[PDB]
């Protein structure tokens, strides 16, 4: 352990599970001094944390650090450079050398010679750099980031761009670049010997020496033709449409055009000989984006032809699925890199490689729950189990009831019947053995066949809430806030879980990742969990629920637009047909 | 004798492996060269190299270099006379992409989990790998093979309930791990059952060591040498989940296997506590672990044939990650092979109404009732394009003057042939995802339907909607299959005819379906429908959506023979029956 205290150090070595309990890996961001410069970034990073559950303002519960300070940019040119860092670390009483501490870095290295250099001594701080060179990445301790602008929403997405998956894949062209090239320094090698492989009709590549001073003092002698060509085809439309996208190294490792490709859905080349994929440790790379080498860089266009049309419907279709689920804003990007971390500290509680790298992610996949892929309702094609075929029924109580406990009761699938006597309706019980929960209330007539029906209907969409009783949502321009329908329209986004069915797994996302600040508004409005929860289940699922047949209502706004507001989009999704037995 | 440099730690594909000298290739294989002149071990190796599609000749053209040199078990390895051959292999090049084959990287008095030969840059195959000693992107893990695994014949048990819990069943062990075995038993008893010492004794008790791993479903693999040890080979072919309290260990093959669902791994600090998180794992995750570590010995463990094929075929998959091989092939038994599913369109996107559906109308000497449905298809919103199908050569496409004068961009193609699924081919006309197949006695449907038809289609793009409704029946007394349309009760098809579908299934009738069952459609002229509706469900694994509470639309025998040779080509039969539909909220 001590010998290997270095570079080399991994988490058997330079870090302490002793901290982190069974039900723990709490984070800690250092308070700040009021007295810093700090980034936009920087606040959005810190922004995220503190949102997260795993926040927490004492030191000594925490078994994760991260600084106050912004470590982001460590150019020593960079205007958000911060001074006198390695004398300022170590100034901290609960450094420690850096034992727990996670460092978030996006740039590193001068002018000459970009490295590893991050200025202050990391020690056995993990450093969560963005463009980590291969020989010098931790396997299993540092996390490789993606590179994002100070622009990049906070907790928003822009829901890509793909609408649709049209047959052929491919587009007006194959293989485009519009970027900048460099006329001396390290880099520009890839960038400089696209001309060679340019052919102006499906491999269009676009260059240019315009970077200040040397834009006439060493041109060489393409600038000229380079520069008349790049100013004809717009950015935005080359990059919409085009099958491959190249993202070759510049100055760093990382750019902003690999964020922009998955946006754009167009799949990624990787030109960056070395470079750590974002997530490469946890998330497979083989299966959205085609890994290029850059010695071979006049071979790439045919092995570009070469790859089949099937293939490039699944990398294109999986690239969309990985910019959603996690390279969508700031907020996902961190909870990524902390739930990462927190994946090697119980070995036998952590997700495996198929979470990762499907739907929905392991976001919204939580282990500590189950670490076997048929207890989540989102794996059973993926597998060969059927859905279960019990289900348990939770009904919440504040006569009707007493025939609406028998109806339920008589049902074929049901296995228990769980009443609760007093938002608690959500939380996990181990009473529950089914992995399918119909949570009724007591005021809603519901038939024993309607419930068979309702569970059949389920059996076929386990992955998102089977109901009855359905409501919409508005957009009101008059007022620039969300609104809710409950009046009989030829549209509907939510359905209410007093006669819904929906995946045990749901119970336990609802308890442990949304966090405390929703709940407890729902608690003091005494309204507003079953909104949250259609939030939930639209948000991992991406679908809108499936409804069957056959002064309170203002909270209901203002529930709708802190969920949104915390969310930072819309998860529903709207939804206009009703399924019926045959 | 000239001698490398020692082990360089920090070697990476793209600073090491030379990709010039295997650039590009249709057929995306690795090819490896044999080295002329050894362990029967390292023989079977060489073999099974050779009689692989990755073995090649003409050396300056192949990429990879194995020598054949027996590296395999460092205790008799003469580390200076091994450096010296390979010094004087005079093709050496500094050993930019020559693989080495190892399972014991241990020395005598100290363990270095490494090969201990300069090997300044070589590509290493090993058995025993630390985080420290094991470069993530360069070297494979594989897996030390126990003779036993040819030796005995274990019998394929199934999974089940077993006699005991917890197993440990090895010699050597240190006593900082014998005491806290010791303790665990007493602690708990009947179930943890400690072996000591091709035999095993117990306290007034002997059991014979391949066949005792069959009585337990977890079995405790511990590091005692060279941090990898034979007997997780045996544990894995025995089906009992292996419990790995090696502390700094990389399981073998963990790049591409999914060791998680296989095998678990507990610090050797809490080893104490094994048995409490082990009984937080619950039976049908035991169950699937035991499957897939019998499968992950069926397939990588079984033979060093297994594990050759699988460090090349990792090798090859890091060359050329573009054409390489999926997880599910991988790290799939062949069971859940055949019930895996691998949906072809997996994004949750709606497409909006900006476009439309591209209706399909397939025609053949009938023309009156073509024009009744052609102008109601017509009528319909969100009709980006028409395609009429001429099946007919006998008789001539009517003149374009008397064509019903319609806002659509209407286009008549001419066939070559009179094929009743040249319907289903995809046409580059078609600039939009849905696909409308209407046929011309389909008269009996309103704009409204249609339209309603696509607006459900676009909340499930990759599965297939249509009007008709038909399902499929077990007859007992024929032990076949049989079609049933008369009472609807349950769907399980739709007929094309009157059905929007993504124009992938178009593309996949065309070319993916099996060829037995398109020539043998195309010549009965009947059950297209059906081929489709099969191919779709096999495809998607999803279930058909109805969206009409109406039977009759147009205004036996054969088809269960149909079903039958559907369900006979697919070895099973990928329908599914619900009974939802979907109508107008
Ligand atoms: C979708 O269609 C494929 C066929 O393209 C189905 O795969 C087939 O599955 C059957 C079992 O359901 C396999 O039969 C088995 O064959 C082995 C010998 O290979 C035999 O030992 C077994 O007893 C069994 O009979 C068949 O081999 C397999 N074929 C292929 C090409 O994979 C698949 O099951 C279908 N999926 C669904 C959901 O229906
Ligand atoms: O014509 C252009 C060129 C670049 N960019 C944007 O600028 C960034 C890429 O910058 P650059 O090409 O300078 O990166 P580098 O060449 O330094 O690697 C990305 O966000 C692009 O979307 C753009 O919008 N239009």
């Amino acid at each position: 352990s001590s010998i290997y205290k270095g570079k080399k150090c991994r988490m058997e070595s330079c870090f302490d599970f002793t901290l982190c309990k069974k039900n723990g890996f709490k984070v800690y961001v250092y308070p700040q001094q009021k007295g810093e410069k700090i980034a936009e970034s920087y606040q959005n990073i810190l922004a995220a944390i503190e949102g997260s559950r795993f926040y927490t303002s004492d030191p000594s519960q925490a078994c994760l650090f991260v600084l106050s300070l912004d470590t982001l940019d460590r150019d020593q040119l960079s205007p958000q450079y911060v001074h006198n860092l390695r004398s300022k670390v170590q100034s901290l009483h609960l450094w420690n050398n850096g034992r727990n501490h996670l460092i978030f870095n996006l740039y590193s290295g001068t002018w000459p010679d970009y490295t590893e250099d991050v200025g202050f001594d990391i020690g056995q701080a993990m450093l969560a750099k963005a463009s980590i060179s291969t020989e010098n990445f931790r396997p299993n301790f540092d996390v490789s980031i993606p590179l994002f602008s100070k622009d990049h929403p906070r907790t928003g997405g822009e829901r890509g761009f793909l609408k649709f998956n049209t047959i052929p894949p491919l587009r007006k062209y194959m293989l485009v670049f519009k970027g900048k090239r460099y006329l001396t320094g390290i880099g520009s090698d890839t960038r400089n010997a696209l001309y060679h492989v340019h052919n102006g009709e499906d491999v269009v590549l676009l260059t240019t020496c315009k970077h200040g001073k040397d834009w006439q003092k060493h041109k060489d002698s393409r600038c000229d033709r380079d520069n008349t060509e790049y100013e004809k085809y717009d950015y935005r439309e080359m990059l919409h449409n085009a099958t491959f996208c190249l993202v070759p190294r510049g100055r760093r490792l990382g750019s902003f055009r690999f964020l922009e490709a998955l946006q754009a859905a167009c799949v990624p080349v990787m030109l960056s000989n070395g470079w750590e994929l974002p997530f490469s440790e946890v998330i497979n790379w083989n299966q959205a984006a085609v890994i290029g080498d850059e010695r071979l860089l006049l071979q790439i266009p045919s092995t570009i032809r070469s790859i089949h049309q099937d293939k490039i419907l699944a990398l294109r279709q999986q690239t969309q699925f990985l910019w959603e689920a996690y390279f969508s804003s700031v907020e996902k990007i961190v909870l990524t890199t902390l739930e990462i971390i927190q994946d090697r500290i119980f070995k036998h509680i952590s997700r495996n490689s198929l979470i990762w790298n499907k739907h929905p992610g392991g976001l919204f996949v939580l282990p500590q729950y189950s670490s076997y892929l048929g207890d989540f309702p989102y794996y059973y094609a993926n597998l060969g189990l059927k859905p279960p075929s019990k289900f348990t029924a939770v009904i919440h109580a504040v006569q009707p009831v007493l025939k609406l406990l028998v109806a339920a009761a008589k049902s074929q699938y049901c296995a228990q019947i769980i009443v609760l006597w007093n938002s608690s309706r959500f939380l996990p019980y181990d009473n529950i053995i089914t992995d399918a929960v119909l949570s009724l209330d007591e005021d809603t007539v519901l038939s024993t066949t309607e419930v068979d029906f309702a569970f059949t209907v389920w059996q076929s969409f386990p992955e998102r809430i089977v109901g009855y009783p359905a409501r919409s949502h508005f957009w009101d321009n008059s007022k620039e806030r969300w609104g809710y329908t409950s009046k009989w329209t030829n549209d509907y986004s939510m359905v209410l879980t007093g006669a819904a069915i929906y995946h045990k797994y749901y119970h336990y996302l609802y308890s442990h990742y949304l966090p405390a600040s929703l709940k407890n508004m729902v608690d003091q409005l005494a309204n507003c969990e079953d909104i949250l929860m259609n939030f939930l289940v639209s948000a991992v699922t991406k679908l809108p629920p499936i409804k069957v047949t056959q002064d309170h209502f203002a909270q209901r706004q203002s529930c709708m637009n802190t969920f949104a507001s915390w969310f930072g989009y819309m998860p529903l999704i709207h939804s206009q047909m009703r399924l019926d037995p045959v | 004798s000239p001698i490398p440099e020692r082990g360089d730690l920090s070697c990476r594909m793209h600073t090491c492996f030379d990709v010039y000298r295997c650039g590009f290739n249709p057929k995306n294989k690795i090819k490896v060269y044999i080295y002329a002149l050894i362990s029967r071990e390292y023989n079977e190796l060489l073999m099974a190299i050779s009689d692989s599609d990755y073995y090649t000749d003409d050396i300056n053209r192949a990429c990879l270099f194995v020598p054949s040199i027996d590296v395999l078990n460092q205790n008799t390895l003469r580390i200076k006379e091994t450096a010296q051959a390979m010094a004087q292999l005079s093709r050496w090049d500094r050993g930019t992409n020559h693989l080495l084959f190892n399972m014991l990287p241990g020395g005598p008095p100290d363990y270095n989990t490494a090969l201990d030969v300069p090997r300044d840059r070589a590509l290493l195959a090993g058995g025993g790998f630390s985080t420290w000693t094991y470069r993530q992107g360069y070297d494979v893990s594989i897996p030390v093979y126990s003779p036993l695994s040819a030796e005995v014949d274990l019998p394929e048990k199934g999974p089940g309930p077993r006699q005991y819990f917890l197993l440990s069943s090895q010699v050597g062990l240190h006593p900082e791990y014998r005491e806290d075995l010791e303790a665990l038993q007493v602690k708990h008893g009947e179930s943890v059952l400690v072996l000591d010492k091709r035999k095993r004794c117990h306290k007034h008790q002997v059991f014979d060591y391949p066949q005792v791993l069959q009585e337990a479903t977890f079995c405790v693999v511990l590091r005692g040498a060279r941090l990898g040890q034979a007997v997780l080979s045996d544990v894995l072919q025995a089906g009992c989940v292996p419990v790995v309290i090696a502390d700094s260990y990389i399981l073998p093959f963990s790049e591409v296997l999914d060791w998680k669902r296989a095998s678990v791994v507990v610090p050797e600090e809490k080893m104490s506590d094994v048995y409490s998180i082990l009984q937080s794992i619950p039976q049908r995750q035991i169950e699937e672990m035991q499957r897939q570590a019998r499968w992950f010995w069926e397939a990588y463990f079984q033979s060093i044939k297994a594990i050759a094929l699988a460090t090349l075929q990792i090798i090859n998959d890091r060359i050329y990650p573009y054409a390489a091989i999926s997880y599910e092939e991988w790290n799939d038994p062949p069971a859940v092979k055949w019930g895996s599913v691998s949906n072809p369109l997996f994004l949750p996107l709606i497409p909006p109404q900006s476009q439309g559906f591209t209706a399909i109308v397939l025609t053949y000497d009938r023309v009156e009732s073509l024009f009744r449905v052609i102008t109601e298809v017509s009528k319909v919103p969100s009709l980006s394009k028409l395609l009429v199908v001429w099946n007919n050569q006998n008789k001539n496409p009517p003149e374009d003057s008397l064509w019903p004068k319609i806002r659509v961009p209407l286009k008549v193609v001419r066939t070559a042939e009179n094929k009743l699924s040249n319907r289903f081919f995809p046409y580059d006309e078609i600039e939009t995802e849905a696909v409308l197949a209407i046929d011309d006695d389909i008269i009996m449907l309103t704009s409204d339907e249609l339209q309603f038809g696509y607006e459900v289609w676009r909340e499930f793009p990759d599965r297939l909607v249509g009007y008709p409704g038909r399902l499929h029946l077990w007859d007992h007394e024929m032990n076949k299959w049989k079609y049933e349309s008369e009472w609807t009760n349950e769907v399980s098809m739709v007929l094309t005819g009157a059905a929007f579908y993504h124009k992938y299934f178009n593309y996949l009738y065309t070319y993916k379906m099996p060829g037995d069952i398109k020539n043998w459609v195309d010549a009965h002229m009947n059950c297209e429908d059906i081929a489709m509706n099969f191919l779709v469900a096999n495809v998607t694994g999803k279930a058909v959506i109805k969206v009409t509470p109406r039977k009759k639309f147009k205004c036996m025998v054969e088809r269960s023979e149909c079903i039958n040779k559907f369900a006979s080509v697919f070895g099973t039969m990928p329908l599914k029956v619900v009974e939802h539909r979907a109508d107008p909220v």
